[PDB]
């Protein structure tokens, strides 16, 4: 379930609450704002199969149900100390959080890590997932505020330079069209490439081609490997050797 | 905090950065006129190497305290520093490279000697404790090479005494309009400098009163010369590295009014909610 814009409705109810005379709070919301976001947000969830069976009557035996909840939030100026904001990000599970600047950059989609956070856990992602993303998350992070530093004077240390260049491809190699979906099979090459060194030798400018290209490979010949992960997603020895083949003889034998 | 005196911060903050990109300009002006003061000290310096190449690798090769090479038991370094902040790093990172050498030297057991160009390579060696025989300061915009005599001369009379052994000059080099690096080299004993020529055959000079009495006077002006060139280059140095600082204040400056605007306007929205909820529900 989406809902389009609850800052809108937090709206609504002020004009109904004010319109009832009713005495106004922090920014001029009832104080009951928060039970209003908290009681809706709060029927989004998972249930155990005993519940199932006792709403159903014994219908349904053994599976789990339930309701994934995105809620969407304007805020002003990227301000994320404002009380409506503050009040949902003590509701959900997390947040995703889209910067400006990053956005008029080019960098789309624009998530900003460090804000961005998804508190339930790895528990939600599949295994291949799990294991190649890891650290991506902490590792942007850092890039960001190390180039933050490194616009202010030289200190380049080698390591530094790597650090950039490597923080530097990973986003060019995380923005994405627009109506362009792509699978869990996709996903893992791109990271299994991010992440095995793959993209040394290869130029910022070709980012993107490089994946069109070993998309088109992959989908032309290993297939059914792709086939095997999109089913399970299982992270084996054997699918990393695969995987460890199929990048070896792309960055070989290939071109973009 | 309080809005009237968030904004009291934001005006300071305007004026303070419209005066850095005032700075930034004259700084770049600066930077021309003295690399002009600098192609004017190259012809100088050339024709007087061109001359001593002619004497000292001619066939007349005199032996000369200056020209000859001997091992290192003491060594000096003339040092090159701005009287003036704001220049970022040059000064700092010069004297770190010249703290390595010095490091490394002393560690033969050479005895270290310093004479210092500029107050504040004075100050930071000072605080070091370096060992500094000659000093010069205050030379400001417009250096002068009457006022560098005095420490190349005492470092020259500690050479040629036979005390030092050789000598450098530590300085920055002005490679590019944006770009500068900071260098040490050697300007005793005379470095072998390729310097050939066999035209001299045609013209061989009459050396009035004796050839060797003119080639010391010619040694000792190529040696003050370059003192004087590298000191032109490190002015010019400082004006850029000052150019590109003001630039990166002046931009830091805007980066902070545009967040200073957003907790005075939050503020502000926030004084006139709390007034009139005060007002309304202070009516019946």
């Amino acid at each position: 379930i989406i809902y389009d814009d609850l800052s809108k409705q937090a709206v609504a109810y002020r004009q109904i609450s004010l319109l009832l005379r009713r005495p106004p709070g922090r920014e001029a919301f009832p104080g009951d704002v928060f039970y209003l976001h908290s009681r809706l947000l709060e029927r989004a969830a998972r249930v155990n199969a005993e519940y199932v069976e006792a709403f159903t009557k014994g219908e349904v035996k053994g599976k789990t149900g339930s309701l994934t909840a995105l809620p969407i939030i304007e805020t002003q100026a990227g301000d994320v100390s404002a009380f409506v904001p503050t009040n949902v990000i003590s509701i959900t599970d997390g947040q995703i959080f889209l910067e400006t600047n990053l956005f008029n950059a080019g960098i789309r989609p624009a998530v900003n890590p460090g804000i961005s956070v998804s508190r339930v856990g790895g528990a939600a992602q599949t295994k291949i997932m799990k294991k190649l993303s890891g650290g991506i998350r902490t590792a942007l992070a850092q890039y960001r505020e190390l180039a933050a530093f490194s616009q202010a004077a030289s200190d380049l240390d080698d390591a530094t330079r790597k650090q950039l260049d490597h923080g530097q491809k990973v986003t060019e190699l995380l923005k994405q069209k627009q109506y362009a979906p792509m699978s869990v099979a996709q996903q893992s090459l791109v990271l299994f490439a991010a992440e095995r060194g793959y993209l040394a030798d290869v130029e910022l400018s070709k980012i993107g081609s490089f994946e069109a290209a070993l998309l088109a490979y992959v989908d032309r010949d290993h297939a059914p490997l792709m086939q095997e992960i999109n089913q399970t997603g299982g992270y084996n020895d054997e699918i990393e050797g695969k995987l460890k083949g199929i990048l070896d003889s792309f960055k070989a034998t290939q071109s973009w | 905090a309080g809005a009237k005196d968030i904004r009291s911060k934001i005006a300071s903050v305007q004026n303070t950065q419209k005066i850095t990109k005032a700075m930034e300009m004259v700084a770049a002006s600066k930077m021309r006129k003295s690399q002009d003061r600098m192609a004017a000290s190259r012809p100088y310096a050339e024709t007087m190497r061109k001359v001593i190449g002619h004497l000292a690798h001619g066939n007349l090769e005199y032996k000369h305290p200056y020209l000859e090479d001997r091992d290192v038991k003491r060594v000096g370094y003339l040092v090159v520093s701005t009287d003036r902040g704001l220049a970022g790093g040059l000064n700092i990172n010069l004297f770190k490279k010249l703290l390595a050498e010095m490091k490394t030297w002393t560690d033969k057991g050479v005895q270290a000697d310093l004479a210092m160009i500029g107050s504040k390579g004075v100050s930071f060696f000072n605080s070091v404790g370096g060992n500094v025989v000659a000093q010069v300061t205050g030379m400001g915009d417009n250096p002068s090479l009457s006022e560098l005599i005095g420490p190349v001369k005492v470092m020259l009379q500690a050479y040629d005494e036979g005390r030092l052994d050789k000598l450098y000059i530590v300085s920055n080099k002005f490679i590019n309009t944006m770009s500068q690096v900071p260098t040490i080299s050697q300007l005793l004993p005379l470095p072998a400098s390729d310097d050939d020529d066999l035209k001299h055959k045609s013209w061989d000079y009459l050396y009035e009163p004796d050839p060797k009495a003119l080639l010391d006077t010619l040694l000792r002006r190529y040696v003050e010369s370059q003192v004087y060139q590298g000191v032109v280059e490190n002015l010019a140095s400082e004006q850029a590295a000052r150019m590109v600082a003001m630039k990166a204040a002046t931009d830091n400056g805007g980066s902070l009014i545009k967040e200073l605007q957003l907790v005075y306007n939050k503020a502000r929205q926030a004084s006139i909610t709390q007034e009139l909820t005060e007002i309304v529900s202070g009516a019946a």
